[PDB]
RNA sequence: GUAGUUUGUACAGUUUGAGGGUCUAUGAUACCACCAGGAGAUAACUGUACAGGCCAC
């Protein structure tokens, strides 16, 4: 593995275009005071899927030298874990709950609550607050 | 409270029907799906049944018929177009009496070829052909009479080999393994099949019955020709593949004319037999056709029954065709009854002890067994109802050039 | 009226292909955001019946 590792915290991160910045507490295993700015980009990210960071979560990384702030070769979470993304296998049609499905949520059935006005009349995709 | 009841009524919208007090064996189930005809355990079972895969077939399968059922009745121009279509079907390639002359001579040719070396035997034209209750590309029903000092399966050895050395025909199947052992042939002039059966007297009696009805009533020929052609295009007429027999289709359309009030054929048993009882209908066993307007009957006393009314059809053929499709797509509940044209009121399955989850149809001179047992698979049954649905969809649909 | 024999077909749990606007995409401060109303799609194991159906009573 590389010598070029690092660690720190996320400065900001755009999910959609997939880059942000990091503020580093460590460089190549050596602690830093004050922290330094280092890039993060989705081509550098180790995770699968839509590679993205929470805008403030803790991170680890590898680096190389760059003008507009340090440039990362690789970025991970702490200990190499997968990054979160901006924090905000389907909703159970008996209750709207993500954690269960039809036979997983065998409670007695419910009528159609419109979620925009919190009343059982219609559907939230037809409620004009959209 | 009541919101949960309305949401299980939303389950009932997808065809789950609840019970409260049940049979002791049916204590297991709070619900039932009438589409699947299968009892359902509880509200969780209803939640299961809304996901259940046969029910999904059943839901779409049931919802399909509502479209064609809503498709519009024919305008006078639409009536004329339907009539023109069915008569050009009946005439241009359908077997009229004129084409029946050719098919009868084909049967005569079969008789000539076989009885060249079986001269004591004689081959008799019968079935859908002779009735004029026919179809465009058809198989002629031929019946061998033979002296009973010989066995008809043994005789079929002396029937097959000439056709297996024949110079006139193709499609010589060695169809010994049919329920009546036959040898098949294709006449190459008409381009159509031929089937050589033997000793089927009751089928010949029903053939004379339908021929008498066609002699009385003209629409008889055109309408059934059309229906048969359609079933064929729809492959329902192949009784070996889970379908319905063509003979049974003929009796089906005869039942349609027998029940399309004002009925354009008269029923065989009723008040003109004084002291008749439909609840012992079997005792009034029919016999041979008389004058091609009457059918005989006998018991251990005997007499005849009219096959005619005082006036023939004076209604447009296209209207008859559209309501004939409407009858056996939406009116006759296929599974609930036997097609029983012996009696004006429909004879039920349990009235002849037959099972229910398919069509039942009876032979007119033999009410002994159902001749519509071939439908058993509900998938094939749904396919057949879907073909009937496509019929009443297209032929109720107007057109553009 | 009740069995021993397996099928498609519902099947009950498990194992499951997508986790479902999935997809997506700007190398140095802009993402997230902002349109769902629909009981969640196949192959394998296992638990029962429908009814086709084997061997009987
Ligand atoms: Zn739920
Ligand atoms: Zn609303
Ligand atoms: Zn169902």
């Amino acid at each position: 593995p590389q010598l070029l590792h690092g660690a720190g915290i996320c400065k900001w991160f755009n999910v959609r275009m997939g880059f942000g910045f990091l503020s580093m507490t460590a460089r190549a295993g050596v602690a830093l005071d004050p922290p330094v700015d280092v890039f993060v980009h989705q081509s550098k990210l180790h995770m699968e899927g839509f590679r993205s960071l929470k805008e403030g979560e803790a991170v680890e990384f590898t680096f190389k030298k760059s003008a507009k702030g340090l440039e990362s070769i690789r970025v991970t979470g702490p200990g190499g874990v997968f990054c979160i993304g901006s924090e905000r296998g389907d909703r159970c049609y008996n209750c709207g709950g993500l954690d269960h499905h039809a036979k997983e949520c065998k409670l007695p059935p419910q009528p159609k609550k419109c979620h925009f006005c919190q009343s059982i009349s219609h559907m939230v995709a037809s409620c004009p607050l959209k | 409270r009541l919101g949960l009841k309305q949401a299980e009524e939303r389950l009932e919208r997808d065809h789950i029907f609840r019970l409260e007090k049940r049979s002791p064996e049916y204590t297991n189930c709070r619900y039932l799906c009438k589409l699947c005809l299968i009892h359902i355990e509880n509200i969780q079972g209803a939640h299961k049944h809304i996901k259940e895969k046969r029910h999904k077939k059943n839901i779409l399968e049931k919802q399909e018929e509502s479209e064609l059922r809503s498709l519009p009745p024919p305008s006078p121009a639409h009536l004329a177009a339907l009539s023109v279509a069915v008569i050009e079907l009946a005439k241009e390639h359908g077997i009229t009496d004129d084409d029946l002359r050719v098919r009868q001579e084909i049967v005569e040719e079969m008789s000539k070829v076989i009885t060249t070396f079986l001269p004591e035997c004689s081959l008799r034209l019968y079935g859908s052909s002779l009735t004029r209750f026919a179809l465009k590309s058809s198989d002629v029903n031929i019946d061998i009479k033979f002296p009973p000092k010989m066995n008809h399966p043994d005789l079929l050895i002396k029937v097959l080999g000439i056709l297996k050395k024949n110079v006139l025909y193709v499609d010589v199947e060695s169809d010994f393994h049919a329920k009546v052992p036959v040898v098949v042939c294709r006449d190459r002039k008409s381009g159509l099949l031929c089937r050589v059966s033997a000793g089927n007297d009751m089928a010949c009696l029903t053939t004379d019955l339908l021929t008498a009805l066609g002699k009385i009533e003209p629409v008889f020929i055109p309408l059934v020709l059309a229906f048969r052609y359609w079933a064929k295009l729809c492959y329902i007429d192949s009784q070996t593949d889970g379908g319905i027999p063509s003979y049974c289709f003929a009796l089906m359309v005869m039942f349609f004319l027998q029940q399309r009030k004002p009925p354009l054929l008269p029923c065989l048993l009723g008040s003109w037999i004084e002291g008749f009882d439909p609840k012992r209908m079997d005792d009034f066993q029919l016999k041979g056709i008389v004058e091609e307007k009457f059918v005989k009957w006998e018991c251990n006393k005997h007499g005849k029954s009219p096959l005619a009314l005082e006036t023939p059809n004076r209604v447009s053929l296209g209207q008859l065709w559209l309501e004939l499709l409407k009858f056996y797509t939406l009116d006759f509940a296929l599974e609930e009854y036997v097609i029983c044209v012996r009696i004006q009121d429909i004879l039920t399955r349990e009235n002849k002890n037959w099972p229910k989850r398919r069509i039942a149809i009876e032979d007119p001179f033999s009410v002994k067994r159902n001749v519509a047992r071939s439908l058993n698979s509900q998938l094939v049954y749904e396919y057949v109802v879907e073909r009937f649905r496509a019929a009443y969809r297209y032929f109720a649909c107007p057109q553009t050039k």
